[PDB]
RNA sequence: GAAGACGGUCGAACUUGACUAUCUAGAGGAAGUA
RNA sequence: CUCUCGGCCGAAGCGUUUACUUUGAAAAAA
RNA sequence: UGGUGACUCUAGAUAACCUCGGGCCGAUCGCACGCCGGCGGCGACGACCCAUUCGAACGUCUGCCCUAUCAACUUUCGAUGGUAGUCGCCGUGCCUACCAUGGUGACCACGGGUGACGGGGAAUCAGGGUUCGAUUCCGGAGAGGGAGCCUGAGAAACGGCUACCACAUCCAAGGAAGGCAGCAGGCGCGCAAAUUACCCACUCCCGACCCGGGGAGGUAGUGACGAAAAAUAACAAUACAGGACUCUUUCGAGGCCCUGUAAUUGGAAUGAGUCCACUUUAAAUCCUUUAACGAGGAUCCAUUGGAGGGCAAGUCUGGUGCCAGCAGCCGCGGUAAUUCCAGCUCCAAUAGCGUAUA
RNA sequence: UACCUGGUUGAUCCUGCCAGUAGCAUAUGCUUGUCUCAAAGAUUAAGCCAUGCAUGUCUAAGUACGCACGGCCGGUACAGUGAAACUGCGAAUGGCUCAUUAAAUCAGUUAUGGUUCCUUUGGUCGCUCGUACUUGGAUAACUGUGGUAAUUCU
């Protein structure tokens, strides 16, 4: 109950659909405070749910009293489903980038300039 | 190189776009467009570097491929599409208009403007010529062509044009007495009165323009914008007037700034 | 092409006649009063007045009404009030030329902690502020050299995440605690 | 409408000279070096 | 330092020609 | 008609021409659906020409290091100029034809050298200067050496092609393929320089493109090139045949103030570490924030050079005996070495400090 | 911080260099607890290079008869998503290096009234007096037969 959250510049962004602002939150003797905490306590600050807010990019300070990240509060899930990167919407269980790695997928594709039409795709 | 450049490192950009060091090792590189690489706001540079509705440039990409913002009346995707100087930048969702217009310190303010005023602006007539059956032609200063002007209208006058039609309403000489912003140079922002102009034959003319408050400076006649007829400015004017404090009585009033508010 | 700043400065100036009597015992009586580290502690207190002394002694040459010698000897006065090394009533541009080394190592913090009696020397007061003792306003500092201003002084105490402050006990009284 | 061929041009390179330079195999010796 | 017009002043000439000096504007960012 | 300081400019008028290796004058695609069989609203892709933007290319004026043991050069085979052309995107000896005999030079031409890419800049600095700039910004050049081209708005392109020269790969001997002065990496060369790592999240670029791609770029790794901050202890109580301070003639008396080469006593404070968790991030690491543990010879051990002078600091002690060696220089060393080799003590700078070279 | 010091003589004062002194850059030696930033195969060899990667690209809107998948509801030109391929664009930017190069490059200044310019933006696009309610032939992808020790060969 020692936690305390403020929102400095605060602005409503129309065109992307949601509210922006910077929080300071005050944890005068604790760790930093989770990014799941800290939405909980802003939901009910802005009379929504937890699910359509998404903060990061969070410093505690020296000395150990104030920590200050970023918020978007936006209207609907589905506005915040278009408008997002990908990696916060995978931070939510919303989003799941696919697996393979990036050495793979350059020598797959070099592999299959060497093969004319239809078996570019049988290549292994 | 073997043809054109497409790239443009960060410390090399315009120094009144206010980018910084540290965040990148390119600068937006302006498209081709109405207006010089040099003298110009890319709309990405207005749109989170200004504006701050935006954090990344694929923000805005988003924001522009909503079709959500007009540069004199037509909808802009190009995220690093050239607005220049007097261009009504018009974001209808969130019912704002703006025109880019100097600050005293010769980078564009943020000035906004009431949807009265965003349905026209001025322009700077460069080059006049007669063509194909003899039908005159304007060239302004943004690349805009205008058959069958005025007649009284000559080079380096001022016009009025209206965003939606495209045609000239009415517009003001180039003479001693009138109004002026430079676009150019030193004195660039600053605004004032026309009081003398100098001309040397196979070079540049020099136009003498004096200040609201007695102050008088110089100019190449390119680097003259003619804002108003008399006194009295066609267009709103930013906070500043176009009246360059000195560092002295600058840091004055931010010091009595200080023993006021708070 | 990397988006780096390679700008970088130092802080001090080794002297000229590397071992000159009268020289290492006035530096060493320097260190003595103030608690110093070493003697690069002291040069860099000497790089800055020699650079302040510089800044005036070219402002002292240009016209009395020049518009430089108004705007940057103005500015140049201002700090040093700012700071404490000045006086306010001594605001002309040449007693910047009669300032002293112990004039600013008087505005280090560990100065400043030992003369407003939170210590009882001046090595208790580096060994208080190193280990995060201290704070100005709410905020700790580590840091010895912090030159304190003049409105900022007042506001030095404990750091209220300390024994000597609001204190939950150290390490060593809650092991001797638990222990009988 | 492809191969090809006469000619022209641009022209790397090739051969033989002359001059010049360097790398290497090389008898002989001299003086100084100690 | 002056001549025709345009509104007692400007447009038309400079005054032998330079150097000098002071000013102005033009001079990328770092 | 209009313009410029200036046109052989722009516009106009007339007579024609208008290239088969043809010039423009739309046989293209989506969405919303319609008003009175017709007339349609938004787009998209086009397109000769004009203007604009991004350029590019040719010119103008001034400016560069050393060299005379380089004093005359250029002109046959264009050197300098004139006339007409050819070619070129255009101006021009750019090339050709015919003429003229010019053009540059001790105010340094021409030739050679440069451990020479040019600038912005860097180090040093009383003032003046001297040296550096391969290197992240701008401009140029080149992709082993030369040469020639195709495509295209743009290339004499090299992660395009065709040869020759030098290397070099696969071969069934018929043939086929090549270009790291991109990112890594290897060999070599040397006094001399890092990972065959992760990602397009950031900055931007390209494409038909809100979606794809990017060894550009970002992120980690190695990193004492270098720059900034900053631990390796603090305090109290004892004891000193310490010291100074108040009294005592002096002895000697004091909570009066300081010091210590006290492995004297004492608990107080902490990070280095170990290490949950959060935060950070594309995902991580690091830092910052917090649990728990973490100090007494706090062995949780600071080093590099010196100690005759220059130049801060021992003619203390043992060994050596013109030897071994030291010493930038002057010098030390030959049986008492202030100088070598060691111990002890002391000096300087300190997480840095010697040596070599510019 | 506008600075000197040792060394020629029996002793002196000079000329004069040698040596000392401080920074800065490359290397190297010994030593190294914390943390922030950060150069880094330039110098010799613009020497030689295994292997991997560094340049590709689709919207409602150029071309879909691949059941590749589903899917109308089943006469229903083409529902849709869509690999491949044709078409278009990009590959002339970026990155690297400093060999060449001495009025050359380059810098400041000027000029193009002596040129070209994809793209962007604006103009122009019934201005011409002489089968159209839509024209013609092909060729990939695909199917099928193959050659060569061998290729992004065909």
């Amino acid at each position: 109950d020692t936690v305390t959250i403020r929102t400095r510049k605060f602005m409503t962004n129309r065109l992307l659909q949601r509210k922006q602002m910077v929080i300071d939150v005050l944890h005068p003797g604790k760790a930093t405070v989770p990014k799941t905490e800290i939405r909980e306590k802003l939901a009910k600050m802005y009379k929504t749910t937890p699910d359509v807010i998404f903060v990061f990019g969070f410093r505690t300070h020296f000395g150990g009293g104030k920590t200050t990240g970023f918020g978007m509060i936006y209207d609907s899930l589905d506005y915040a489903k278009k408008n997002e990167p990908k990696h916060r919407l995978a931070r939510h269980g919303l989003y799941e980038k696919k697996k393979t790695s990036r050495k793979q997928r350059k020598e797959r594709k070099n592999r299959m300039k060497k093969v004319r039409g239809t078996a570019k795709a049988n290549v292994g | 190189a073997r043809g054109p450049k497409k790239h443009l490192k960060r410390v090399a950009a315009p120094k009144h776009w206010m980018l910084d060091k540290l965040t990148g090792v390119f600068a937006p590189r302006p498209s081709t467009g109405p207006h010089k690489l040099r003298e110009c706001l890319p709309l990405i540079i207005f749109l989170r570097n200004r504006l701050k509705y935006a954090l990344t440039g694929d923000e805005v990409k988003k924001i522009c491929m909503q079709r959500f913002i007009k540069i004199d009346g037509k909808v802009r995707t190009d995220i690093t599409y050239p607005a220049g100087f007097m261009d009504v930048i018009s974001i209808d969702k969130t019912g704002e208009n703006f025109r880019l217009i100097y600050d005293t310190k010769g980078r564009f303010a943020v000035h906004r403007i009431t949807p009265e005023e965003a349905k026209y602006k001025l322009c700077k007539v460069r080059k006049i010529f007669v063509g194909t059956k003899g039908i005159p032609h304007l060239v302004t200063h943004d690349a805009r062509t205008i058959r069958y002007p005025d007649p009284l209208i000559k080079v380096n006058d001022t016009i009025q044009i209206d965003l939606e039609t495209g045609k000239i309403t009415d517009f003001i000489k180039f003479d001693t007495g009138n109004l002026c912003m430079v676009t150019g140079g030193a004195n660039l922002g600053r605004i004032g009165v026309i009081t003398n102009r100098e001309r040397h034959p196979g070079s540049f003319d020099v136009v003498h323009v004096k200040d609201a408050n007695g102050n008088s400076f110089a100019t190449r006649l390119s680097n003259i914008f003619v804002i108003g007829k008399g006194n009295k400015p066609w267009i709103s004017l930013p906070r500043g007037k176009g009246i360059r404090l000195t560092i002295a009585e600058e840091r004055d009033k931010r010091l009595a700034a200080k023993q006021s508010s708070g | 092409p990397v988006a780096r700043s390679w700008v970088c400065r130092k802080t001090y100036v080794t002297p000229r006649r590397p071992f000159e009597k009268s020289r290492l015992d006035q530096e060493l009586k320097l260190i003595g009063e103030y608690g110093l580290r070493n003697k690069r502690e002291v040069w860099r207190v000497k790089f800055t007045l020699a650079k302040i002394r510089k800044a005036a002694r070219e402002l002292l040459t240009l016209d009395e009404k020049d518009p430089r010698r108004l705007f940057e000897g103005n500015a140049l006065l201002r700090r040093l009030v700012r700071i404490g090394v000045l006086d306010e009533g001594k605001m002309k541009l040449d007693y910047i030329l009669g300032l002293k080394i112990e004039d600013f190592l008087e505005r280090r913090l560990q100065t400043q902690v030992f003369k407003l009696g939170l210590a009882k020397s001046i090595h208790h007061a580096r060994v208080l502020i190193r280990q995060r003792h201290i704070r100005v306003r709410k905020q700790v500092v580590n840091i010895p050299s912090f030159i304190v201003r003049l409105d900022s002084q007042k506001h030095i105490d404990f750091s209220l995440r300390s024994p000597y402050g609001g204190g939950r006990p150290g390490r060593v009284k809650r092991k001797n605690a638990k222990k009988g």
